[PDB]
């Protein structure tokens, strides 16, 4: 589990903090994905294991800074100049990278604060009938092919139940995340990707997001609410 | 004097078994396979070299996906390699550095290791929250652990130096079945492809075919003159090859109950430390004590290649389940992928 | 390649930790302890302070590693190459067991094991530190019993100085490679000190012989 | 002593009463199996380098 | 007779015996020195397996000796022609800088070897014995820099002065002034000799204080510790003693007559030829005289 964050300030500065707990924080790369009050998710920053390579979003390159403290298992985010374009709930996401790993598996609770080229994923569909028991397919599209020469298409499917943090369902083309029922399925062709659900339950409602991981300035798909 | 009567009966009974052995020996493998064309000279180039170990490498095991492999060394580290890009997926620090074997679970979520501490330890690779941690310590053996092979995610067969093998249950940590009958230390074992039988090579120059379910030895095989250092199954499952300390290899057949062909040369006087078959079973790769690996034509018993790329004793060998590579470890702390 | 580049730096982070442990392990002295079971190996271990027993002790800013293989009871040949590379071998022999029998007396059992361990093909240059324990019980027993039961060819007085020197000569005579390795013989009392010092002095001579090997002098 | 000898004798009789086949019958299976997978062996017959997962 | 070299009262001689003795003497040093140091370089590069800190220093000493050898053919022609340089101006400075930077380079990379052996016997548990192959490389380049930095003044000098109908190229000329090069030549011997003698005496004393000389191989190593000390004095003392005598004659007599220096000047250049003797015997003494 992880929690912690800042509060509301007028046009000033604030430092975001995350409190890792019992998952060997020293060997996990952490992101700072944020979500505005009514739009989809948007990646912000990233710090690797051992405080090595660090990447920032184009809109927060000069103002934000991300650092980690491996002792006491705490992650930090310091924002200097804060505009009205960045009022959002800041989530903390862990991710470990090896051959068969599943990045973005666990998402933090997230904290909100108010102030008072790249790859574009379309996800044109925005609303679907919500009836139980039907077989629904959610489609997605990308500006450029995500099929790397390694043979695996970097595409991640996230589900945001209403009121809770996003949860990873599918990582890469078809791999199913741990703890996810086998009803979900994922198939793609390099540019067009679909997520298939066999039987919809009462807990399957929410917004479904698609994220690429080919080039690091990574973007989401703004979601398709069921 | 029933002891003398029993001893005389056993010798007479052993003669009856030996009498039936030569009766079925209608011909020989070399005579039958004389008409077949040779496989020709085989040249394998070192396609990869894995570095990072700082001590002698004693065992390795290929993953079921033919991409990952686990290597055990005496510096106390168990390392999982990405054989395609030389990447180190994991590095497991062991409680005891005296480890002589390593195994990879067919599912891939577990690895096992054991040695002079007489304990086989199972490590969880899935690690739903954190890093790799130990799962079970299967204690109960009396001698050093010489080999261990996973039957499934919950069953493992371990052979030790106390002349007895065993079949364990990971959930409870209890010996489900104990196999006895060997007179010397058991140095290796090889599970059948159908995972119903296995063969164990001992220091008494004898290999015994066991049954996992019943728990009783079915057949015994003799013909070696020294300690059997490594054993392996033919891919068909009706044969197996043994590597002894007298620098000879023998191919026993489970149905004929006798040795078929021998793989020896006058130039090699050093014992074999590891054997393995190719995917089709035509090539019998054997690692020797004279610092190089050898390739034998199992159907004609003729040398067909030498994998001379190691500067020390070759202690372990492996062939991928796909069959597209061969990884040979050695005491120079180097692993090499060939072809 | 975004996920692949992160997998490479994980391997590099593993690599730098492997070197750190290897540097720590290279600065430790590994010793092998052998004996006849009740020869005083446990008694020796206390002075310097199933499966394998590992002991950790330090002396003069030097960290030693002691391994006991007295609980194996298996074929020694099949696992003796694991210890090829130890700085020194510590052998414990009880002088008071020259007449007790396990048949054959326990002393000849100790000599048989010493003959194989010294002439092993894996141990050709490792120094052997020979400890002759139980010198108090040996000095009283010789008064009431002779040495002739142990060695029938013995010809000398039943005094401690002559009897002790003869047993040491018999144990060193088993060394066939007299020009490649050195056998250090010490007489250890039941309650005495400086025995860890004797190991420190013998280990230092091994390091000097090891250091000269890198420089090419030796 | 006697029981241990009896156990060895009893186990030895089990191996004697087994069904055996001629070596030529057994060796035929080994030869037939090798040519059943002759082309499916990457080591025996090298595959083109484009299909090698280790060369490139 | 008398010559002027940069407002300095200097006496320069052209003796006949130089042609008859020195090209013979210097001839044998190069012909085996190319075979001695050159072949030792081949094993160091294409026949060695493991490189350690001690082997790195012996490599730097080997390359320093090899570069000195290729100076001899240029040196020999200046001697056959009786101090007649016909090679130019810039080449004259190069053959004086690289002949002097090499000799201090070889001297520097044998005190380091002697100090390296001292720490491996008298302080076997010292951390200096376990330095990485990178720290030795940094030290070797650092020691090369100070070697070069102490002889850069030779390149800035316009040496090919005119001596009658002859061109004289020589950095060791009898001049009645205090020079750093003369002082550096003295310090090339007196300072390293103290460290070599102190390191060689403590090594053998320590190896005998603890009874390790009984071993056959230790006896072999002990003798070669004297050998490197004996060769160093034999190959470097004759030139220093003559140069001390030259400094004495300047103080008591002076440059008022350039005739008392006739004997020593011939002797000095003959003894200076023994400084290349060390670069010849090093491959046999240091590398070829080891079990490896
Ligand atoms: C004899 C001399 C020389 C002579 C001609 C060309 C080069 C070098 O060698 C040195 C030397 O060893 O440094 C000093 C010199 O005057
Ligand atoms: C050289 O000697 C002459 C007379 O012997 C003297 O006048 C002159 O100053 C000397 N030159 C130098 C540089 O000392």
């Amino acid at each position: 589990v992880e929690s912690g964050g800042g509060l509301v300030q007028p046009g000033g500065s604030r430092k975001l903090s995350c409190s890792a707990s019992g998952f060997a924080f020293s060997s996990f790369g952490m992101h700072w994905v944020r979500q505005a009050p009514e739009k989809g998710l948007e990646w912000v920053a990233y710090i690797s294991s051992g405080s090595g390579t660090i990447y920032y979003a184009d809109t927060v390159k000069g103002r934000f800074t991300i650092s980690r403290d491996d002792p006491k298992n705490t992650l930090f985010l310091q924002m200097t100049s804060l505009r009205s374009e960045d009022t959002a709930m800041y989530y903390c996401v862990r991710s470990i990278y090896y051959y068969g790993s599943s990045p973005f598996d666990f998402w933090g609770q997230g904290t909100t604060l108010t102030v008072s080229s790249d790859i574009v994923m379309t996800q044109a569909t925005s609303s679907v009938p919500v009836t139980p028991g039907e077989s629904v397919s959610i489609s997605c599209r990308s500006s450029k092919s995500l099929l790397h020469s390694n043979g695996n298409t970097y595409l991640y499917w996230f589900l945001q139940r209403p009121g809770q943090s996003p949860q990873l369902l599918i990582y890469r083309m078809s791999n199913l995340a741990s703890g996810v029922p086998d009803r979900f399925s994922g198939s793609g062709s390099g540019t067009a990707f679909t997520l298939t659900i066999s039987r919809l339950e009462a807990e399957d409602v929410g917004v479904y997001y698609c994220m690429q991981h080919l080039e690091y300035p990574l973007t989401f798909g703004a979601g398709t609410k069921l | 004097s029933e002891l003398d009567q029993l001893r005389q009966e056993a010798e007479q009974l052993k003669n009856q078994i030996r009498d039936a052995r030569k009766a079925c020996a209608d011909a020989t493998l070399s005579q039958i396979t004389n008409n077949i064309d040779p496989v020709g000279r085989i040249q394998m180039r070192t396609r990869r070299t894995l570095r990072g170990h700082l001590a002698k490498i004693y065992a390795m095991h290929w993953g079921t996906d033919s991409r990952l492999l686990v290597s055990a060394s005496q510096d106390g580290k168990l390392i999982i390699w990405d054989s395609y890009t030389t990447n180190k997926v994991h590095a497991i620090p062991l409680r005891s550095s005296w480890v002589m074997t390593c195994a990879y679970a067919p599912s891939g979520n577990y690895v096992a290791c054991g040695g002079l501490d007489n304990i086989c330890s199972i490590y969880n690779l899935k690690t739903r929250e954190g890093n790799v941690r130990v799962s079970r310590e299967l204690a109960g053996h009396t001698g050093y652990l010489s080999c261990c092979r996973f039957l499934d995610d919950n069953q493992i067969v371990t052979s030790s130096g106390d002349t007895t093998c065993a079949l364990w249950d990971i959930e409870t940590g209890q010996q489900t079945t104990t196999f006895t009958g060997h007179t010397g230390d058991v140095m290796s074992l090889s599970l059948a492809p159908d995972t119903r039988l296995f063969v164990s090579g001992a220091c008494d120059a004898s290999a015994k075919l066991w049954d996992v379910r019943e728990g009783m030895c079915r057949q015994t095989f003799t013909g070696h003159e020294s300690d059997i250092n490594a054993i392996c199954f033919f891919p068909n499952g009706n044969a197996f090859a043994t590597g002894s300390d007298d620098a000879t290899c023998r191919l026993f057949d489970l149905r004929a109950d006798q040795e078929l062909m021998t793989y020896s040369h006058d130039n090699i006087i050093c014992g074999i430390t590891s054997v393995s078959f190719s995917k089709s079973g035509r090539l019998l790769l054997a690692g020797y004590d004279d610092f190089n690996c050898n390739v034998w034509d199992a159907l004609k018993a003729d040398r067909a290649g030498v994998l001379a790329g190691h500067d020390n004793r070759v202690s372990c060998l492996g062939v991928t389940d796909d069959g597209m590579a061969v990884a040979t470890g050695s005491w120079d702390s180097f692993l090499k992928i060939w072809n | 390649s975004a996920e692949d580049k992160a997998a490479v730096e994980r391997s590099k982070m593993i690599d730098r930790n492997l070197r750190e442990d290897g540097e720590k392990a290279a600065r430790e002295v590994k010793l092998l302890l052998l004996g006849a079971g009740e020869s005083g190996k446990s008694t020796i271990v206390k002075q310097m302070k199933t499966g394998i027993v590992e002991t950790h002790f330090t002396f003069k800013d030097l960290h030693f590693k002691m391994f006991d293989v007295g609980a194996q009871r298996s074929e020694r040949k099949k696992w003796i190459h694991c210890f090829e590379g130890v700085a020194a071998i510590i052998f414990c022999v009880a002088l008071s067991d020259y007449d007790l029998v396990l048949e054959m007396n326990r002393m000849h059992e100790s000599m048989k094991l010493f003959d194989s361990i010294c002439n092993n093909k894996w141990f050709t240059d490792t120094s052997i530190i020979l400890f002759l324990n139980k010198k108090d019980l040996f000095e009283e027993k010789i008064k009431k019993s002779p040495l002739t039961i142990c060695y029938q060819e013995y010809a000398g007085s039943n005094t401690y100085e002559e009897a002790a020197a003869y047993i040491q000569c018999q144990f060193e005579d088993l060394n066939k490679r007299k020009d490649t390795k050195e056998i250090y013989t010490h007489f250890t009392c039941s309650t005495d000190t400086k025995n860890v010092q004797f190991v420190f002095d013998a280990v230092t001579d091994v390091i000097i012989k090891n250091n000269l090997k890198d420089c090419g002098l030796f | 002593s006697i029981a241990q000898a009896r156990k060895l004798v009893e186990q030895l009789k089990m191996e004697a009463n087994i069904d055996r086949i001629k070596v030529s019958k057994a060796a035929a299976d080994l030869m037939a199996y090798c040519e059943a997978h002759a082309k499916e062996d990457p080591l025996l017959t090298p595959v083109p380098a484009s299909e090698n997962p280790f060369r490139e | 007779h008398f010559l002027e070299i940069d407002k300095k009262n200097c006496c320069v001689f052209r003796d006949d015996f130089i042609v008859k003795v020195l090209p013979p003497v210097l001839g044998l040093e190069f012909i085996f020195g190319l075979l001695g140091n050159g072949l030792a370089l081949w094993i160091f590069c294409f026949h060695l397996k493991s490189w350690k800190s001690s082997r790195i220093f012996l490599f730097n000493l080997a390359v320093a000796d090899f570069l000195l050898i290729i100076c001899l053919p240029f040196l020999m022609d200046n001697y056959v022609r009786r101090w007649d340089w016909k090679f130019g101006d810039i080449p004259c400075r190069l053959m004086l800088f690289m002949l002097a930077m090499n000799r201090q380079g070889s001297i520097i990379f044998l005190t380091v070897v002697a100090v390296d052996r001292y720490f491996r016997v008298v302080h076997p548990h010292h951390a200096l014995n376990k330095i990485s192959n990178r720290t030795a490389a940094i030290i070797s380049c650092l020691l090369w820099g100070i070697t070069i930095g102490l002889t850069v003044h030779l390149l800035k000098k316009k040496m090919p002065i005119q001596n009658g109908g002859a061109n004289l190229c020589s950095s060791f000329s009898i001049c009645h002034t205090f020079q750093w090069h003369e002082a550096m030549f003295l310090l090339e011997f007196f300072l390293p000799l103290g460290i070599i003698l102190f390191c060689s005496a403590r090594i053998i004393w320590s190896l005998r204080q603890r009874q390790m000389d009984r071993h056959a191989k230790i006896k072999r190593a002990i003798t070669f510790i004297m050998v490197v000390a004996i060769v160093f004095v034999i190959c470097f003392l004759p030139s220093v003693v003559v140069r001390i005598r030259i400094f004495w004659l300047l103080h008591t007599s002076g440059t008022q007559n350039c005739e008392v220096y006739r004997s020593v000047d011939l002797a000095f250049f003959i003894t200076l030829s023994f400084t290349y003797m060390n670069s010849m015997l090093d491959p046999v003494v240091y590398y070829f005289s080891s079990p490896s």
